[PDB]
C-alpha cells in the first residue's frame, strides 16, 4: 500500500502542473493579447493616410 | 527657382514622413511584443545573452 502511494505521488510530481504560476500567466496573456489586437488594429490603418495626399 | 520639373520641399517632407513612419512601426512592434529586444536586429549582444540565459 505504501509503495503504491509512493508510485502515484511520483507520477503526480512527474506530470502535474503548478496552478499558482498559471494564475499569473493567464491574466498576463489576456492583457498581452488585448494589447496585440490593439496594435494590429493600429497597424492596419497605415494605408489610410495615403488617400489624403490626393 | 520655381520650376515645375522638380520639388525639393516635397522630397524633404517625404523623408521626414518615412522616418516618422519607421519610428511608429518600431514602437507598435515593441507594444505588441512587449519587449525592447525582440530580435537580433534590435540589439545583438544583449539579445544573445538573453537567449543563452533564458
Amino acid at each position: 500500500g505504501k509503495l503504491q502511494d509512493s508510485l502515484d505521488a511520483g507520477v503526480g510530481n512527474l506530470v502535474d502542473a503548478d496552478l499558482a504560476k498559471e494564475s499569473a500567466k493567464l491574466q498576463s496573456l489576456q492583457t498581452k493579447q488585448q494589447l496585440g489586437v490593439q496594435a494590429l488594429s493600429i497597424a492596419n490603418q497605415s494605408s489610410s493616410s495615403i488617400l489624403s495626399l490626393f | 527657382l520655381n520650376s515645375i520639373n522638380t520639388n525639393a520641399g516635397a522630397m524633404i517632407a517625404l523623408q521626414n514622413l518615412n522616418g516618422t513612419n519607421s519610428e511608429l512601426t518600431t514602437v507598435q512592434q515593441r507594444i505588441n511584443t512587449g519587449k525592447k529586444i525582440a530580435s537580433a536586429k534590435d540589439n545583438g549582444a544583449i539579445w544573445a545573452t538573453a537567449k543563452n540565459q533564458s
